[PDB]
C-alpha cells in the first residue's frame, strides 16, 4: 500500500482558500490518515488526526474531510508561517504506515 | 387420600444415651394420630414448612429440596444411584417434572458422597433447622400395605448436612421406565414428647404431651 | 508531554547506532510509539514502532533485519539500534508518541521528538 | 495468572503443618488471621487459588494494592480472609530457550472486581475506531506471554503462587496421649470438660 499525495506545489497567493489531497492508491483501511506539516529542517507536529479531527492545541484554520481513498486536508487562510510542507499518514494498515511525498506551500 | 399415622415420626433427638430413663424433650416432632398424606405413579409438589416424615412401601430414588427453582437457587439433591448416594447444593434447573433429571450442574458449592443402605418400609425424616439439614431413617419389615403399622419404632440419625439454605418445597424423585409405587408425608410440629429409653438405650415408647389430657397426666 | 530524544552521533559505515528516546511529564502507558527517519532533502520514512507496554516491536520492510525497537517501561524509555549503518543512513530520526487519555487512548502521534542527526562519516 | 485456577476445598480437615514447616514457601504471610493461630480454627469454604507470575509482582498479590496483576489480572479484596503462599519455581517453570506458555493480562478496559476471572483474549481497542478483532495499530492483544530463562535474575524467575481464601466443614486437628483409666483426670472429650 502506497500513497500519493497531489499538486507537489501550490505556487499561489497568500491569504486566500488552498485544497490539500492525498489520493491512495490503495483503500485506507478505518479512515486513518492523519495530517502532519513540517517545516524545512525541523520536528514535524500532528493537524488532522483520524482523517478529519482537529488535534488538541492546534487552533482553527484546518479541515480534515472524507474516507476510504477520497480525501481533503482543507486549510482555510493561508497565512506565511502555513508555507510548509505537508504530510499524509496511513497508519491504519498493518506495516508501511506510508507518508507521502508532501507538497510545497509556496507564494 | 389421608392415613392414620399411629406412632410414627419419632427419632432420637440429641445423639446421646439414656437407659431406663423416661425423658421430656422439646423438638420438632410427628405427632400422633395426625393424618398424613397418602400418594399413590405420579409426584406432586409439596411445602417443607417445618420438616418431612417421609415414609415409603426401589423406585423412589432421592429428593430435590429449594424454594425458587431452575437454577436462580441452589437446590438441594440427592440421589442414590447404584449403591451411591450423592448430595450437591448446585443450582439445578427443574424439570417440568423430573424422575437425566440431575442435568444442568452449575455453580455447585458443596458436593458429598456416601454409601446406602437396603414388605420392607422406608421412614426418613427431614428437617432443617440452624442452618442444619438432618436425615434419619429406619427400614421396617410389614405385612400390610393398607396403612401405616401401629407398631413403634425410632428413626436414628443418619446425615448431617450444614448447608444454611432457605427451604420451603420439596420434590421427591422416582426412576421412571416406560409398577407404581405410594408414600406418605407428613409435616413436623414443635411439640412435647416423653420418651422411653431402655435397658439397651433403644427408644422403647413414647407420649406426645398435647394429644388428649391422660397424655399430659 | 514531551519527548526528549538522544544527541546526534556521528557513526562510520560498519558501526551501529543506539538511538534512545526519553518521555518527560509522564510514563509510559500502552502508548504506540513509532519512528520516523528523515533523510535531509527527502520525504518522512517509517522504521517502525514499538507498543510500549508489550514491547512488540515491527519494523518495516526495507528495515527488516536490521534495527531492533526497544523499549523499557522501569525508566520510561524507548529505545532503537540499526545495524550496519550504510551510508544512505545520515538523517534525522524521530521518535513520535500517540497520546493515551487513560479512559482510552488517541489515534494520532501528535508528541514527537526533537531529532537525532545519525551521521554516517 | 489471566486464567488463574480456583479449587473449593471443603469436607475435610486442614493441616496447615506441612504447609508452614514446609520450609520451601520463600513468601508467606497472612492477613486476618496468624498463621499459626489458624490451625485451629473452623471455616466453611476453602478456595486455594492458584497461578505463576513473575517474582517481582509477588508484592502485588495483596489486600489494598495496585499494579499490573492486582488490576487487570486477579484483584484480592480488602476485606481478603486468608492468605499466599509463594515459592521460587526457576526448576519446573523456566525451560531453556524461554517458556512462553505462562501469559497474563496488559491491556484492559477497567480493573478487575475482586476474585473475577477473566477468559476473553479480544484484541483490545485503545483508540476510537474499532478495528473489528484485527491486530494493528491501537489493536492490541491482551495477553502478553512472559519470557522465563533459566539465565533470568531473581526479579524475573517465575513463582507458583498459591492462595487461600477463607469464610463450618473446613479445619485442623488434635489428641494428646492415651486414655487414662482408675486416676483422677480433669479430661476433654470434643470440648466437654
Amino acid at each position: 500500500i502506497v500513497l500519493t499525495q497531489s499538486p507537489v506545489t501550490l505556487s499561489l497567493s497568500p491569504g486566500e482558500r488552498a485544497t490539500l489531497s492525498c489520493r491512495a492508491s490503495q483503500s485506507v483501511r478505518n479512515s486513518l490518515l492523519a495530517w502532519y506539516q513540517q517545516k524545512p529542517g525541523q520536528a514535524p507536529r500532528l493537524l488532522i488526526y483520524a482523517a478529519s479531527s482537529r488535534a488538541t492545541g492546534i487552533p482553527d484554520r484546518f479541515s480534515g474531510s472524507g474516507s476510504g481513498t477520497d480525501f481533503t486536508l482543507t486549510i482555510s487562510r493561508l497565512e506565511p508561517e502555513d508555507f510548509v510542507v505537508y504530510y499524509c499518514q496511513q497508519h491504519g494498515s498493518s506495516p508501511p504506515w506510508t507518508f507521502g511525498q508532501g507538497t510545497k506551500v509556496e507564494f | 387420600a389421608y392415613t392414620n399415622s399411629f406412632t410414627r415420626g419419632v427419632y432420637y433427638p440429641d445423639k446421646v444415651f439414656r437407659s431406663s430413663v423416661l425423658h421430656s424433650t422439646q423438638d420438632l416432632f410427628l405427632p400422633f394420630f395426625s393424618n398424613v398424606t397418602w400418594f399413590h405413579f405420579d409426584n406432586p409438589v409439596l411445602p417443607f414448612n417445618d420438616g418431612v416424615y417421609f415414609a415409603s412401601t426401589n423406585i423412589i430414588r432421592g429428593w430435590i429440596f429449594g424454594t425458587t427453582l431452575d437454577s436462580k437457587t441452589q437446590s438441594l439433591l440427592i440421589v442414590n444411584n447404584a449403591t451411591n448416594v450423592v448430595i450437591k447444593v448446585c443450582e439445578f434447573q427443574f424439570c417440568n417434572d423430573p424422575f437425566g433429571v440431575y442435568s444442568s450442574a452449575n455453580n455447585c458449592t458443596f458436593e458429598y458422597v456416601s454409601q446406602p443402605f437396603l414388605k420392607n418400609l422406608r421412614e426418613f425424616v427431614f428437617k432443617n433447622i440452624d442452618g442444619y439439614f438432618k436425615i434419619y431413617s429406619k427400614h421396617t419389615p410389614i405385612n400390610l400395605v393398607r396403612d401405616l403399622p401401629q407398631g413403634f419404632s425410632a428413626l436414628e440419625p443418619l446425615v448431617d448436612l450444614p448447608i444454611g439454605i432457605n427451604i420451603t418445597r420439596f420434590q421427591t424423585l422416582l426412576a421412571l421406565h416406560r409398577g407404581a409405587a405410594a408414600y406418605y408425608v407428613g409435616y413436623l410440629q414443635p411439640r412435647t414428647f416423653l420418651l422411653k429409653y431402655n435397658e439397651n438405650g433403644t427408644i422403647t415408647d413414647a407420649v406426645d404431651c398435647a394429644l388428649d389430657p391422660l397424655s399430659e397426666t | 508531554m514531551q519527548l526528549v530524544q538522544s544527541g546526534p552521533e556521528v557513526k562510520k559505515p560498519g558501526t551501529s547506532v543506539k538511538v534512545s528516546c526519553k518521555a518527560s511529564g509522564f510514563t509510559f502507558t500502552n502508548s504506540a510509539m513509532q519512528w520516523v527517519r528523515q533523510a535531509r532533502g527527502q520525504r518522512l520514512e517509517w522504521v517502525g514502532w514499538i507498543v510500549v507496554a508489550s514491547g512488540n516491536a515491527n519494523s518495516a520492510r526495507r528495515f527488516h533485519d536490521r534495527v531492533t525497537i526497544t523499549s523499557d517501561m522501569s525508566t520510561s524509555t524507548a529505545y532503537l539500534e540499526l545495524s550496519s549503518l550504510r551510508s544512505e543512513d545520515t538523517a534525522v530520526y524521530y521518535c513520535a508518541l500517540n497520546h493515551c487519555s487513560n479512559t482510552t487512548c488517541l489515534d494520532g502521534f501528535d508528541i514527537w521528538g526533537q531529532g537525532t542527526m545519525v551521521s554516517v562519516s | 495468572v489471566y486464567a488463574w485456577n480456583r479449587k473449593r476445598i471443603s469436607n475435610c480437615v486442614a493441616d496447615y503443618s506441612v504447609l508452614y514447616n514446609s520450609a520451601s514457601f520463600s513468601t508467606f504471610k497472612c492477613y486476618g488471621v496468624s498463621p499459626t493461630k489458624l490451625n485451629d480454627l473452623c471455616f466453611t469454604n476453602v478456595y486455594a487459588d492458584s497461578f505463576v507470575i513473575r517474582g517481582d509482582e509477588v508484592r502485588q498479590i495483596a489486600p489494598g494494592q495496585t499494579g499490573k496483576i492486582a488490576d487487570y489480572n486477579y484483584k484480592l479484596p480488602d476485606d481478603f480472609t486468608g492468605c499466599v503462599i509463594a515459592w521460587n519455581s526457576n526448576n519446573l517453570d523456566s525451560k531453556v530457550g524461554g517458556n512462553y506458555n505462562y501469559r497474563y493480562r496488559l491491556f484492559r478496559k477497567s480493573n478487575l472486581k475482586p476474585f473475577e476471572r477473566d477468559i476473553s483474549t479480544e484484541i483490545y481497542q485503545a483508540g476510537s475506531k474499532p478495528c473489528n478483532g484485527v491486530e494493528g495499530f491501537n489493536c492490541y492483544f491482551p495477553l502478553q506471554s512472559y519470557g522465563f530463562q533459566p539465565t533470568n535474575g531473581v526479579g524475573y524467575q517465575p513463582y507458583r503462587v498459591v492462595v487461600l481464601s477463607f469464610e463450618a466443614t473446613v479445619c485442623g486437628p488434635k489428641k494428646s496421649t492415651n486414655l487414662v483409666k482408675n486416676k483422677c483426670v480433669n479430661f476433654n472429650f470434643n470440648g466437654l470438660t
